[PDB]
RNA sequence: UAUCUGGUUGAUCCUGCCAGUAGUCAUAUGCUUGUCUCAAAGAUUAAGCCAUGCAUGUCUAAGUAUAAGCAAUUUAUACAGU
RNA sequence: GGAUAGUGGCCUACCAUGGUUUCAACGGGUAACGGGGAAUAAGGGUUCGAUUCCGGAGAGGGAGCCUGAGAAACGGCUACCACAUCCAAGGAAGGCAGCAGGCGCGCAAAUUACCCAAUCCUAAUUCAGGGAGGUAGUGACAAUAAAUAACGAUACAGGGCCC
RNA sequence: GCGGUAAUUCCAGCUCCAAUAGCGUAUAUUAAAGUUGUUGCAGUUAAAAAGCUCGUAGUUGAACUUUGGGCCCGGUUGGCCG
RNA sequence: ACCCACUCGGCACCUUACGAGAAAUCAAAGUCUUUGGGUUCUGGGGGGAGUAUGGUCGCAAGGCUGAAACUUAAAGGAAUUG
RNA sequence: GAAUUUGGACAAACUUGGUCAUUUAGAGGAACUAAUUUCCGUAGGUGAACCUGCGGAAGGAUCAUUA
């Protein structure tokens, strides 16, 4: 909670990735540290 | 601020990306002509696309017309001097019938193999990008050269850069000195 | 009714939304700006053993063009109330010692910037320096700036001097990649940008750190008013959300305290409503909260079902062995056939499924702590802490950026650990309403990056959540979301996937990050770090179930189904454990039936098809109970 | 450089849209990143506020010099080079 | 008639009742400076153009004006409004949408560097000056070319097949 | 859509592909789109013919007015003629 | 008044399938990819909704005009089959 | 030839009213979400899928008899 996420849409102009009822944006970067790289363990995420 | 430098990209990506004919048919070209990317084929498709466009517009024009005669003869003559088009087919109806193996016939990478003393078509390319081969007074280190059919009687090893003379290099220096001389103490 | 609301040009008049934001942007920056009511806090940490970071302040204050180079002599102060003329800012620069690792972690637990020294010559210390970056980085950094400071950034290398910059930028991004470049302090405007960035960039907030008022003490003194206790005098700048007299207050390595009065530089004492230095104790308020659930020895059948130095290293090899086998066959207790499996399994309760069944929350336990009723019960934890922070806003007498002489009730027992506030950092953290008193909490452990040694489930681990630090023998469980909130106990801890600890400790109301470690007094720096994690919530109803699996073999098939080899020993083992169903490894269910036991054999019944040279396993579940905890100083 | 392929049904032929595909001197972002030639770069939100420094000065044989300036005085206390 | 450098409702006096419109007036909106252009390539179009050139407009917001051939000039002034600076409190002082920097803002953009050597511009002028301009720094905005391996021997399986 | 359990789709390990110092995602836009239609749509039944007629602007609106024949001049193309 | 032949206009049947069409079917729904006689109106996936709001006409009931945020992977047409 | 000074156009701007739209703390309210025969038009009626009156359509399943 109370972090700094960067959003972008899914790729449908809004609505869904699939079954998801009313969620349209995915998170790309937390705290400037790029969820792809964290998920692949390439950087680290400092707190705030 | 000074005039903008004009620039324009060369290759043209294909429209259908996974097409089982094209993916395989390109790679035979990659084999025989020794190209590092499919982009190196695409550039040739683009050059051919501009000659087929420029030729295709002139066929909508009439014979005995100065634009077709002039721009036509300049097109044809420019393709004859690079050896893509053969000699008997100076018609401009034929320059649509060209294909990619005619431009790739004339890369210097293959001109060195077809020429002789480069045994392979990969060994030829390595001879190019490693500064060995030349065209004339000039060294060429870039494969996609389009040898212009008058320069075929001039391609050789360079004056410098062994295989051509005056030095053995690096590795023959370390052998002949720092092993064979190293037998002397 | 009227709903045109279209075709407007006064949209430009929605610049008033741009004036509210600029107005709040200035109202952010009243606190840090001026020679009056302002201070920044800066810490210089060398990530090598080298450098002696005095010189970092030397290189960094050449670009003040002032007389602030007169302070920072060979005279050792370590906290500097430096004002800079050139940026109208006043800084509190701290350097902690390189020996005390906890000094380092408790420094940036106060700071606003953490300037990291690096080196061109000597590599970053793997076992000390990297651990500094990780540990600060997991406790929460306000802000952070990189620095190369070696002369041998040039003096080694006329070999196109920069390229070490790619190694240290590239190295330095791998922890926190919000930093593009690492600044050199051996050139002018580079050092200037460091100084600018210290002076006028805002530091971000840390939520637990700013939802509690806190000061940095500039002067400490003690006043006798009692013959053992007394009063303190602590002068400093309030930077958190603030203070009220009725709260407690906390000091690291001293514990919780209760302040008496607060001077403002209007004075408030502390009236009736102040809280105390206990848990929710009261020694007769337990048995007003009466309970029911009894698992007696009534019924000699019918288990509870409700039908539907080198010796410690040998202990380390024992822990590695028990976790090694406890990986492969988990929860599989191996019965001694000589001894009766009834006395061992008296308190256990068998279940169809953990997730589906329901326990009444406690029981007539008596292996619980008797202080179970001496615990604060919480409703919705979200609807607790937003309310408490709401009362902290509305009742904060001390606005931040105010100078306060502070009056703390304090024993003369504890003056002998006090140092002067120059060579170290006596700094005082406020608390909230119920943040002193005990309830059942939950953390969320995850292992450290290098770490691979096994961690058993009730060995003691020091937990630093927020500021306070306790000695905790935890209770581990995997994270899952059962509706009954009943989860499977772990006997050891997983290789990677984030689990949940559980213990009794007093509550946090801010969900601070936590670092988990054991003290390593014989070893290197004073701690072997184990893990990091986050205070999840305070749940008393988090029921961990100890799983014990009894395992048997079949002998002869095709008849009913199956018999028993190793499962049981006596026909006494029938009556307890044969209303409880039974599972197998993509197979059948339920109801072993009696036979002989005189050698060993119990002719089972089942529901399904496949049986071969296989195993057969049942289960019994027991609640685990939390252990109470102590502080660590 | 004049191309379509999946989704509605028990199966069909359709209207039909959804999704896929390719370009973008259209920006952003993520991960990587060795060579050369070339090169944009606070436009979008905020024509919002600005610390400091700098961006507009100018002389010939040829407007006016008693500088109490400098040089050799040197053709000359009428001046007379700079 | 006045006024203007000058035609002109540009303005005053008197007089007349006209002028534009569904071939779309007028009003509203534009996340609209206009073009030359750009992207997409069967043809025909659609979408974009703040941005290297030309043209306009503005220098915090409006207004006024001096001086000059040329300014409604802001690296000129005057007042008011909104901001904001030093002050000994009497007063004094200012406008980066030049360049480099900041701070906010944001999804989003670099150096408080070197130099007049080119390009050209200004003056009494080959000489002085010019963040106009150039050079370097940063820069995966976009483009072009293109390294990360080439060849032998021996031996096993071949596909050939040398005569 | 794959996986209520012998996972072609989840998790890894090999192996393979595609592009290649580049590649991937968001957003916009163009193509694909003959789903904007002038070229070029569709209106019985799938969305669509206005309840009918009159009627101004608009758009469109039958045919017809010296045709043919001589007569040289007169540049090109093509050829045995070369 | 019939009966026969012929013709002009009208309401329809019926038959081919020449063409059309997705098909049922159609002398027009034909002469439209061999894609242009003249002209008016309407539609551009389905719900949200003929609702909200604004005018406007009506004594009233109401009629005319008529969105969007939003949500959705179908909704729909013709025809065959146990 | 300075301060000052009458009238004039150019006029920034101020103060009051009314009026409109918009941010803004905002005491409160109001609600808000989560633990079968087919029709059309129209009029009236019932807790409700609905029923009834008038006119209209099939978007609905013509065998026999006319020598």
């Amino acid at each position: 909670e109370n972090d700094e996420v960067l959003l972008a849409g899914f790729g449908r102009k809004g609505k869904a990735k699939g079954d998801i009822p009313g969620v349209r944006f995915k998170v790309v970067k937390v705290s400037g540290v790029s969820l792809l790289a964290l998920w692949k363990e390439k950087k680290e995420k400092p707190r705030s | 601020p000074r005039a903008p430098r004009t620039y324009s990209k060369t290759y043209s990506t294909p429209k259908r990306p996974y097409e089982s004919s094209r993916l395989d048919a390109e790679l035979k070209l990659a084999g025989e002509f020794g190209l590092k990317n499919k982009k190196e084929i695409y550039r040739i498709s683009f050059q051919l696309s501009k000659i087929r466009r420029a030729a295709r517009d002139l066929l909508t024009r009439d014979e005995k017309d100065p634009k077709r005669l002039f721009e036509g003869n300049a097109l044809i003559r420019r393709l004859v001097r690079v050896g893509v088009l053969s000699e008997d087919k100076k018609k401009l109806d034929y320059v649509l019938a060209l294909k990619v193996e005619d431009f790739l016939e004339r890369r210097l990478q293959t001109q060195v193999y077809k020429l002789g003393l480069a045994k392979s078509v990969h060994h030829a390319r390595v001879l190019i990008t490693q500064r060995h081969i030349a065209v004339g007074k000039q060294i060429v280190n870039i494969p996609s050269f389009m040898v212009r059919l008058d320069s075929e009687k001039h391609i050789d090893f360079a004056p410098t850069s062994p295989f051509g003379g005056a030095r053995p290099g690096r590795v023959a220096r370390r052998n002949a000195a720092r092993k064979a001389e190293a037998s002397g103490e | 009714p009227d709903k045109q609301v279209s075709k407007l040009q006064r949209k430009n008049k929605a610049k008033q939304l741009r004036a509210q934001r600029i107005l709040d942007s200035i109202e952010n920056r009243k606190l840090f700006e001026g020679k009056n009511g302002a201070a920044k806090i800066i810490t210089i940490v060398p990530l090598v053993n080298d450098l002696d970071p005095l010189d970092i302040l030397y290189k960094l204050l050449k670009c003040a063009d002032d007389e602030g180079i007169m302070v920072q002599e060979v005279d050792s102060k370590r906290i500097f109330n430096v004002h800079i003329k050139k940026f109208k800012s006043n800084l509190k620069i701290i350097i902690p010692d390189m020996t005390n690792f906890l000094n380092i972690l408790d420094c940036a637990k106060v700071a606003d910037f953490v300037v990291f020294g690096l080196s061109g010559v000597q590599e970053v210390d793997e076992e000390f320096g990297e651990q500094i970056i990780r540990a600060l980085e997991l406790q929460g950094i306000a802000s952070y700036i990189g620095v190369i400071s070696n002369l041998s950034a040039v003096h080694e290398k006329e070999k196109f001097q920069l390229d070490v910059k790619q190694s240290l930028e590239s190295y330095f991004k791998h922890f926190f990649p919000s930093e593009e470049r690492v600044y050199n302090l051996e050139k002018n405007s580079d050092a200037l940008n460091v100084l600018r960035t210290l002076c006028q960039r805002l530091p971000r907030s840390i939520n637990w750190r700013d939802n509690r008022g806190y000061v940095v003490a500039d002067f400490v003194d003690f006043v006798e008013t009692s013959p053992d206790s007394g009063d303190l005098v602590i002068e400093g700048t309030v930077r958190g959300i603030g203070f009220n007299a009725n709260r407690l207050v906390h000091i690291p390595d001293f514990g919780d305290f209760q302040l008496n009065k607060i001077e403002k530089i209007t004075v408030f004492e502390s009236n009736m409503n102040r809280d105390t230095l206990d848990e929710y104790a009261p020694e007769g308020t337990e048995d007003w909260s009466d309970y029911d659930e009894d698992f007696e020895y009534d019924g000699l059948t019918t288990a509870r079902y409700d039908d539907h130095p080198e010796e410690e290293e040998r202990q380390l090899r024992e822990f590695r062995d028990m976790e090694k086998e406890d990986r492969e066959f988990p929860d599989e207790i191996e019965l001694e056939p000589s001894e009766s499996a009834i006395e061992r399994l008296k308190r256990y309760r068998g279940l169809k499924n953990l997730y589906n069944c329901d326990w009444q929350v406690d029981e007539k336990d008596p292996s619980s702590p008797a202080e179970w009723k001496r615990l604060l019960r919480i409703g919705n934890y979200k609807n607790t802490k937003n309310r408490i922070i709401k009362e902290t806003k509305n009742e904060a007498q001390a606005i931040a950026g105010d100078r306060i002489r502070m009056f703390i009730r304090f024993p003369k027992f504890l003056l002998e650990k006090i140092q002067d506030p120059k060579q170290l950092l006596f700094a005082v953290y406020g608390l909230l309403l119920h943040e002193h008193k005990n309830a059942v909490v939950n953390f969320s452990l995850q292992r450290w990056e290098q770490y691979d040694k096994p961690v058993p489930s009730q060995e003691p681990i020091v937990v630093q959540y927020g500021v306070r630090r306790y000695t905790i023998q935890p209770l581990f469980s995997q994270g899952s979301n059962s509706p009954n909130n009943v989860h499977k106990y772990e006997r050891f801890l997983h290789p990677d996937t984030v689990s949940v600890a559980t213990c009794i400790a007093p509550v946090d109301f801010t969900q601070s990050p936590a670092i988990f470690f054991k003290p390593s007094p014989t070893d290197a720096k004073n701690i072997e770090l184990i893990g990091h994690g986050t205070f999840l919530n305070a749940d008393h109803s988090r029921i961990l179930a100890k799983r014990a699996i009894l395992t048997g073999h079949p002998f002869r098939f095709h008849k009913t189904v199956v018999t028993v080899r190793y499962m049981f020993f006596r026909p006494e083992d029938v009556e307890w454990f044969k209303s409880i169903p039974l599972f197998t490894k993509s197979g059948r269910s339920g109801f072993i039936k009696e036979s002989l036991g005189t050698h060993g054999y119990f002719k089972a019944t089942f529901d399904g098809k496949l049986s071969a040279q296989d195993v057969v396993a049942m289960s019994l579940y027991k609640r685990m109970w939390p252990m109470p905890s102590l502080p660590w100083n």
